[PDB]
């Protein structure tokens, strides 16, 4: 304990020197300005001085004054000799503090000689002693090690702030102590109020650095990691965990980073009745892994071919709990694999433009497991796309076939499709690399033009559509949303039109006009 | 941009980042020898010991002790343990002091014997305690799992085998085989079984993303240590060792590490090969693939000298 | 209801009403002589308003049926008392309690 | 690969040598060591294991061929083929069985083909000393507790008076002998012992506890513990059993209480088993006789497995305070 | 048998379309073995 | 009073009175968070010595200002008077 006080001491002078020298270089950077503005008579060292070490990345700026440590270095800092000369007696003050450089003069003294004495007078039997009697002496002989360990826990906060700072520490407080306690009903309660009241503080969205120093979003993931593991018994849990990690993902970059770190989980758990759910694991990836370039390349493919195999059983077996409600069985499951789509084309489209690498081993994935088309587009059955969406449509029509409504099959075979054709339509390789004549992108290209036919698009585009008519008497009638086909559907297909196969001739591009 | 319109709190947690970054972590102090030798004298216990020399053991003893009770504790898996690591981190650096020395430079023959008998004086400082025990008990509990605690448990070994010590080898030779367990050489296969060789697909992911703004050939040291760690165990020319390695007698099961390593080194031919092809084209090869090409050819060059000790001595 | 019997003699004329604080050391215990409360092991007044009903009815027409200084039992009924929902752990499901109280301190 | 199931002993037919090495073809008899039955080619059943009265030279009779053609074995490194005396056939997989496939099982009927197939070879692997005594004294114990069990069923529901059970006796002190022999066997290591090898005593421990587990052992404890609890006294059980076997019955109940204990102590997954015997053991903690054992077994589990506990409801809390009651 | 070990005599091959990534299949579907690059596989015993 | 028993009373009063109090300052005692206040920047590494003259003397362990923030200890007095009434968490 008396260790750990000296260890909050020494930090919270760092902290205060900080604060001071901050402070100081601040007001010397504002007066140099002042001067280079108005002495500008060298054009070119002006420009020089206003590229380097001035109005530039701060973090850059800081890193670059404080270079004076190196000799060499000193005269480059254009800090003053005061100001290096207080950090310089900063630093051999913090290091005299630390002990770096006969009765006891020091706690750090009399706590090695106490160690040294218990362990030279006996032979100690308490494994628990003998380790806590080794760690207070590696922590006396290592003072500036600690407090190098210590400084990323560190942080610095406005005086403004420290009213909801404390509201958010004991809401956090809240949330740990209920990790120790088995999940119930009013643990469960406890934990929905605690991740709203955290959502709802300001400062959590103002200091993502803040938060991730706190690691609540480790917290978090132990709360699912235990709810994932108790089952769902819990599905507020697993909702309210969801929702709190993709709002982290949406607040920064970083935090979308660290919740990447935890992918390979997060797709495990994965599955379709957890799936199901209105916030779910796959949400939470998906939310790590969207509209980040380098993320998405960083993708494993491991993580891709476990998705694919999820696909493929989903569209291999029908839906459990959809028959048990007592939907009329299609023999395999499309609202499963939606989302599983979905993934596939965050993980392929990013800012518009397609990842050749992440395309290629999913399309690969794809034409290695044929079951992944269901019906139509596949190997067997060889069903033409546009028949399926006609069948479709009219169990969607029949409410014998539509009816066990709240799920409607029908609307699910036409998501499922689109879902399908919109990722294979942003999976075509781009128009550059085409007329470049990348082997690949070719081989690519011609695969998918192999898979999708230009006809069936093209009459499924020319597929009608219902127009609302107000045919009772001052009664709009309109179609069912949700249940029958909608120009989303189109939208996707025509995607995968000016993709893959594009407008090439005019009378090809009127015929499309007028179908 | 400027510090001074920046609000001062984010001034102070960069400035806080900057001087841990720049000062703190390039400061150098050194404790590891003093700290050793602290703990290795025994104080007054042996002064008023007269029926045995040191009954008790020393505090050192004690610490290398209680590391080895919980290595031989029945654990499915190993678990995380800064102390163990700082520990062995320590030890290590202790005593590679010799080994490391704390232009055309004729060094003597007096000057070297007595280097090498300070290197010889520090490893006994460790082995006469446990530490040649220790080491294989934690590789054995390591279960063929990578991570920071096989690393400094490597590195420990490397340090105590260090120019060959006949007498570290016999005691580990002579614990191997009156335990005659499977374990050690189970994790051993498996540790090199999960080496890494070059990737070309994670290389052109790698080049696209900087262009867009090492993981080609990580664990790297871990494949040099653990290679390293071999042909210590190997040096010597110790027949009894080498013919250990190829097999081991009076164990249920044999592992055949000298095979083994041939293995590795083909794949990691394979992996340069695939290199080859992919720069062959190209007129120029760029920094990033230098770098490649001088991380694997450094970890074959240490294959190449593994199995060299390992038929060095005539081994038929 | 509550039985109030006297113990000792008070000042018989300052009867508390409607929106005032009282305190008072009382002792608590079940019909078959086991004791559950004493705040005089706490060492400090138990205080409570008459009129926003914090503690159980029959304790507060008690308090109010006393004067200040006056040292009374109170026989309180399940009815009045936590009854078949009562302390788990501490009170049974069916128990009259009773307690010697002694008004001081009126405000 | 682990479990004693998978342990046979190969007998030369020759009564004279029988320790002699394997010669290549030289016939031989395939025991089950746990089971204690033959391996045997019949008409009706195919390749079946047979009783010892069953077993003959015509059909338990194999050899060890070189190869496959017409026309001193190293334990390992073999490339022996089993052939039944006496006809061509040779022992192989069935045909893939879509079936077994759809279930996932490894169990290829084994089936002798004149035919056979490429994957016909197979490797021989001696077990420990350890493993095979344990295998022995599984097979002996099963035989001797189904021996007991079908003497308690044999005078169930018919009352004794004044002649004894007409049919064979209990194996009385055989039982007894046996249960104190496997307590002995079961104890726990000391803790004087240093950390080491106490460690390694507890491995050899929790390995023989899972054997005799996945034998089969602790369900036929159960079985005998709730025939014999049918009986509410010494004298009920005499008045079925015979005053001679009445004075065993208390002594016999709380040795096979103790040997349940020793089973399950210390081993989580036999602990677990119980996660649905919490009635079995709250039931039986009101029993006058190996009260202290029941208890003793009720700690263990409750000690041993988190979900065991998690079971635990009103009724059974009820019941544990009314044993202080 | 993995990849990167030397086939030998006697051993099954799974032939694959280097452009169009497509198992040499026999198809029998038809009612006579066709010979077809298609997405299922089938192996191929490689004798000289 | 016996050994045991006295242990079991001292164990039972620190259970019942600061078992969670002190489980939720040593979870918070990890992080060090610290406002810019007068307070802190009033804090020296190296106090200055009364007598004077005296540098880097080390202050004693406990007895320096701290400024970390930390989070106050809530505690509910007993009582059972009271009448018995989603559910808040009960207080030490």
């Amino acid at each position: 304990y008396f260790c750990d006080q000296e260890l909050q001491h020494r930090v919270e002078s760092l902290a205060a020197f900080a604060e001071r020298y901050v402070d100081k270089l601040q007001a010397n950077q504002r007066s140099r300005y002042a001067l280079l503005m108005r002495a500008f008579t060298m054009s070119a060292a002006e420009t020089a001085r206003r590229t380097r070490e001035f109005r530039s990345p701060p973090q850059e700026q800081i890193n670059m004054l404080l270079h004076f440590k190196d000799e060499a270095d000193e005269e480059d800092c254009p800090l003053p000799e005061d100001i290096r000369q207080d950090l310089q007696d900063f630093h051999q003050d913090l290091l005299a503090h630390c002990g770096i450089q006969k009765k006891p003069q020091s706690l750090q003294e009399l706590v090695s000689h106490m160690v040294v004495r218990w362990a030279q007078e006996d032979y100690v039997q308490s494994p628990e002693l003998v380790r806590a009697m080794f760690s207070l002496l590696h922590r006396q002989y290592d003072g500036l090690g600690e407090l190098l360990r210590a400084l990323p826990r560190a942080y610095t906060i406005s005086p403004s702030s420290v009213e909801d700072t404390m509201s958010l520490l004991e809401c956090l407080g809240q949330i740990r102590s209920l990790l120790i306690v088995q999940m119930g009903p009013q643990e469960e309660n406890l934990m929905i109020q605690s991740i709203g009241n955290i959502m709802n503080n300001k400062v959590f969205y103002q200091h993502p650095n803040l938060m991730r120093a706190l690691g609540m979003h480790e917290t978090v993931m132990e709360v699912m990691v235990n709810v994932l593991g108790g089952g769902i018994r819990f599905p507020k849990m697993v909702t309210s965990c969801c929702r709190f990690l993709c709002y982290f993902c949406r607040i920064s970059r970083q935090n979308q980073r660290s919740m990447f770190d935890h992918l390979s989980y997060l797709l495990e758990n994965s599955g379709i009745g957890l799936g199901m759910q209105g916030s779910t694991p796959l949400d939470v990836a998906a939310a790590s892994v969207i509209d980040n370039n380098e993320l998405a390349l960083a993708l494993q493919e491991q993580d891709l071919e476990k998705v694919v195999s999820y696909l493929a059983g989903c569209g291999l077996q029908s839906c459990p709990m959809l028959l048990a409600k007592g939907y009329p069985d299609i023999g395999w499951n499309p609202c499963g694999g939606e989302r599983y789509l979905d993934f596939l084309r965050f993980a392929v489209f990013v800012n518009g433009e397609s990842v050749e690498e992440n395309a290629n081993v999913v399309v690969r994935l794809l034409i290695r497991k044929p079951e992944c088309f269901g019906p139509a587009l596949r190997g067997e059955g060889g069903s033409g796309l546009l028949a399926a969406i006609e069948e479709a449509i009219r169990i969607s029509e029949d409410p014998a076939r539509d009816g066990p409504n709240r799920v409607h099959l029908g609307h699910a075979i036409m998501s499922f499709y689109a879902a399908l054709i919109d990722l294979l339509g942003r999976c075509a390789p781009e128009m550059h690399l085409i007329q470049a004549g990348k082997g690949e992108a070719l081989r690519i290209r011609a695969i998918l033009r192999s898979l999708v036919p230009l006809d069936d698009l093209v009459g499924i585009i020319s597929l009608p559509l219902q127009i609302p008519t107000l045919g009772k008497d001052g009664a709009l009638v309109q179609p069912k949303m949700s249940a029958s086909f909608v120009p989303d559907h189109k939208a996707s297909m025509v995607l995968f039109l000016d993709r893959v196969y594009g407008i090439e001739n005019q009378d090809f591009l009127l015929h499309v006009l007028d179908v | 941009t400027p510090l001074y319109n920046l609000p001062t709190h984010r001034a102070c947690n960069m400035f806080l980042e900057s001087y841990k970054a720049a000062w703190i972590l390039t400061e150098d102090h050194s404790f590891e020898d003093r700290m050793i030798d602290d703990l290795s004298k025994a104080g007054e216990q042996e002064e008023e010991e007269e029926e045995v020399e040191e009954k008790k053991p020393d505090p050192l003893h004690q610490l290398v002790l209680h590391f080895s009770r919980t290595a031989l504790t029945e654990k499915s898996k190993l678990d995380e343990d800064y102390l163990y690591m700082a520990y062995a981190d320590i030890m290590a650096k202790s005593c590679h002091l010799e080994e490391g020395g704390e232009e055309e430079v004729e060094v003597s023959f007096e000057e070297k014997e007595m280097e090498k008998q300070r290197l010889l004086y520090q490893q006994s400082r460790l082995h006469t305690r446990g530490a040649a025990e220790m080491v294989l008990q934690m590789i054995s509990a390591c279960k063929g799992e990578t991570g920071a605690m096989v690393s400094s448990t490597l590195k420990l070994g490397i340090s105590i085998l260090n120019g060959g010590n006949a007498e570290v080898q016999q005691k580990m030779l002579d614990y191997l085989k009156d335990k005659k367990e499977v374990g050690f050489f189970q994790s051993i296969q498996a540790l090199m079984q999960t080496c890494s060789v070059l990737d070309l697909n994670a290389f052109e992911r790698q080049n696209k993303a900087e262009g867009l703004g090492e993981k080609v050939m990580a664990d790297d040291e871990f494949t040099q240590d653990l290679f390293r760690f071999l042909q210590l165990l190997c040096e010597g020319h110790n027949n009894d060792f080498q013919n250990y390695l190829r097999t081991q007698t009076g164990n249920t099961t044999t592992i055949n590490i000298i095979i083994c390593t041939v293995d590795y080194l083909l794949r990691l031919q394979e992996s340069i090969s695939d290199f080859y092809w992919y720069y062959s084209g190209k007129d120029v090869i760029e920094e990033q693939g230098k770098r490649n090409f001088s991380k694997a050819m450094s970890v074959a060059k240490q294959v190449f000298n593994s199995l060299t000790e390992y038929i060095q001595g005539p081994c038929t | 209801g509550v039985e109030i019997e006297t113990i000792s003699p008070g000042d018989g004329r300052t009867f508390p009403k409607k929106g005032q604080t009282c305190v008072v050391h009382y002792t608590g215990m079940l019909q078959n002589g086991k004791k559950f409360d004493s705040s005089r092991d706490r060492n400090k007044p138990f205080k409570f308003r008459i009129g926003k009903q914090e503690v159980i009815k029959g304790f507060e027409e008690g308090a109010a049926q006393m004067s200040l200084g006056q040292r009374a039992k109170l026989t309180c009924t399940p009815d009045v008392a936590y009854g078949a929902t009562g302390h788990p752990g501490v009170i049974p499901p069916n128990a009259t309690l009773i307690f010697d109280v002694e008004l001081l301190n009126l405000e | 690969c682990t479990h004693a199931r998978s342990l046979w002993r190969l007998e030369p037919l020759r009564i004279s040598w029988s320790g002699s090495h394997l010669r290549w073809g030289q016939p031989l008899r395939i025991r089950h060591v746990t089971t204690g039955r033959y391996l045997a080619l019949t008409e009706d059943q195919g390749l079946v294991v047979v009783d010892a009265c069953k077993a003959h030279t015509k059909a338990t009779s194999f050899c060890f061929r070189v190869s496959k053609e017409k026309l001193e074995i190293k334990y390992g490194e073999s490339l022996c083929f089993v052939q039944h005396v006496a006809s061509g056939l040779w022992l192989t997989y069935a045909a893939p069985d879509p079936k077994a496939l759809r279930l996932g099982v490894l169990k290829k009927k084994a089936i002798l083909h004149q035919e056979g197939h490429m994957d016909d070879a197979l490797f021989l692997t001696r077990c420990q000393q350890e493993e095979s005594q344990a295998a022995r004294m599984i097979h002996s114990t099963a035989g001797l507790y189904n021996q007991f069990i079908k003497g308690l069923d044999s005078f169930s529901g018919k009352p004794r008076g004044s002649g004894p059970p007409a049919g064979p006796a209990l194996p009385i002190e055989a039982v007894i002998l046996s249960l104190q022999d496997l307590i002995g066997y079961f104890e726990p290591p000391s803790e004087e012992l240093q950390h080491e090898e106490k460690q390694s005593k507890l491995r050899s421990l929790r390995n023989r506890q899972s054997l005799f587990q996945e034998e089969g052992m602790l369900s036929l404890v159960l079985n005998c513990i709730d025939r014999l609890n049918v009986y509410t006294t010494a004298a009920h059980f005499a008045e079925y059993a015979g005053e001679e076997a009445a004075e065993s019955w208390k002594e016999i109940v709380n040795l096979l209480y103790e040997l349940l204990a020793s089973l399950i102590r210390g081993n989580r997954a036999n602990c677990a088993l119980f996660s649905t015997n919490l009635d079995w053991v709250v039931s039986k903690l009101d029993r006058l006789e190996a009260s202290s054992g029941i208890l003793e077994v009720l700690y263990c589990v409750l000690i041993e497995s988190p979900e065991v506990l998690n079971i635990i409801q009103e009724n059974h809390i009820k019941s544990i305070i009314s044993l202080l009651d | 048998r993995s990849e990167g070990e030397k086939v030998r005599v006697g051993d099954d091959l799974i032939l694959v379309s280097v452009s169009s990534e497509r198992y040499l299949h026999l198809s029998t579907a038809s009612g006579e073995l066709q010979v077809d690059a298609s997405f299922m596989q089938t192996l191929w015993n490689m004798n000289p | 009073l016996p050994g045991p028993l006295r242990a079991g009373y001292y164990d039972l009063l620190i259970s019942i009175h600061l078992e969670s109090a002190c489980r939720s300052r040593r979870s918070m005692l990890s992080e060090y968070i610290v406002p810019l206040t007068p307070e802190t920047r009033a804090i020296t590494l190296f106090p200055p010595g009364r007598k004077g003259g005296n540098a880097r003397r080390h202050g004693l362990p406990g007895v320096g200002v701290t400024t970390s923030l930390r989070p106050p200890h809530h505690f509910s007095p007993p009582c059972f008077v009271a009448a018995l009434p989603e559910a808040p968490a009960r207080l030490s």
